[PDB]
């Protein structure tokens, strides 16, 4: 799973 | 450089045609020719850079953790040896990710970074230089772990340091640049307290600043600060 | 060949993890390899390599789609001259469609063709065969066109004759073949009538036999029997 | 667009 990132 | 030979102007309209065809392959190989024209990149143009690695990259992160997972399991307690070829699979996608990432912080080093001086590319470039020594980390098990964690970790803290005396708590970049170094705290460093910490007050000075924004810009801001939301709701 | 060094066994389960992993063309270069040793291929073996390089060309085919489409508009009558760069990238995709393309139908005349006796294993490789014919004409200009165009319904029809004397109406392969031999009566060989035609018989043909099938074969017939359906509401 | 093919 990949937390949220940009 | 395969890209030596093509107009910079028109690796800039195939990186953005390669987007829409969702050739991101393509679309990176393109930006690297650019960048590699010697030149400085817009705010438009480090966009491009971004999205194409951060598009490669990605999908070859997905695929490592498919393989680890394979690989942890075979090697569980009363699985059957199935031989080497897991392992050499998930080493081989590792190589490949190593050699992109080495790749894209050749590009920061050799001279992105050293002629960065506004605000918003310096900030943009460091936090990329932190987000690839993150991927790097990822994968990470030799001499030289600890040595890979501290650079991504010395590349956003610089980073942060800018962005907190040069741009609004509003600023995207900001922003961006605090949710990727909260989940360095929470993935990489085993810190989900800074993680947590990071990502709640980002959010609260975020909030504090948005009433000085146009509807454009506002709509930037929280949809970052709605992924700072997000993670502290997987995390709390 | 960069497999040749490579134990078939190892290059099967690489593209079973492949697969797993999404690495398409990972994949097809692992199926590309245990084609290479040589020996007859399996009915599992025969799908993982259909599946690696029907991934592969898919997305190719469906960038080429987007940028040949941008082409157009940009040769209309009042469109801005944006340069070669669409074309020439446009192209490029093509020119890589292509040699995916010849790489399979390579792999297929030296020597899966030759050596498949059974049905179920020469009426896939010729559909296969058609099949890349098929991708080849979608982006056809040339002097071979139509030759193109020939070599694909060749295959097909040596196919669909093999299917009708030695195979079920209900047989996967069969209906797939069918299904794909549609289309290109529909799309390449601006034929219509035909291709709703035989997928109209093909569906009731395969109707007729189910009864005969247990509930395993009956779901793998069914499936393909919806997508023949689909594509008459479509078309009619 | 594309017509079901397998
Ligand atoms: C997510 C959003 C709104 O903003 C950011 C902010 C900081 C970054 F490091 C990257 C993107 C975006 O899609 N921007 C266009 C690609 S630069
Ligand atoms: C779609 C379905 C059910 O059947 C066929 C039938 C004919 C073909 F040429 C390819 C696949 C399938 O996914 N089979 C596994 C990959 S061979
Ligand atoms: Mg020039
Ligand atoms: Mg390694
Ligand atoms: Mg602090
Ligand atoms: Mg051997
Ligand atoms: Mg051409
Ligand atoms: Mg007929």
């Amino acid at each position: 799973g990949f937390p949220a990132t940009v | 450089g395969a890209m030596g030979s093509m107009e910079r102007a028109s690796l800039i309209q195939k990186a953005k045609l390669a987007e829409q065809a969702e050739r991101y392959e393509d679309m990176a190989a393109f930006m690297k020719g650019a960048v590699e024209k010697g030149e400085e990149l817009s705010n438009e143009e480090r966009c491009l850079l971004s999205v194409a690695y951060k598009n490669v990259v990605g999908g070859q992160r997905a695929a490592w953790r498919v393989l680890s997972s394979i690989e942890q399991k075979s090697n569980e307690e009363g699985s059957e040896e199935k031989g080497p070829e897991v392992r050499e699979y998930r080493e081989k996608v590792e190589t490949e990710l190593q050699g992109v990432c080495d790749t894209v912080l050749g590009l920061l080093d050799s001279h992105l970074i050293k002629e960065a001086g506004d605000a918003e590319s310096r900030v943009f470039y460091l936090k990329m230089k932190g987000d690839y020594y993150r991927y790097l980390a990822e994968v990470a098990t030799g001499d030289d772990k600890k040595r890979i964690i501290d650079s991504a970790r010395s590349a956003y803290q610089e980073a942060m340091d800018i962005s907190k005396k040069e741009m609004p708590p509003t600023n995207p970049i900001r922003l961006g640049l605090a949710l990727n170094f909260s989940v360095f705290h929470y993935e990489i460093a085993n810190s989900p307290e800074e993680a947590i910490s990071l990502a709640k007050t980002t959010f609260d000075e975020a909030m504090a600043d948005l009433h000085t924004l146009s509807e454009d810009s506002y709509k930037d801001s929280t949809l970052i600060m709605q992924l700072l939301r997000d993670n502290l709701t997987l995390w709390t």
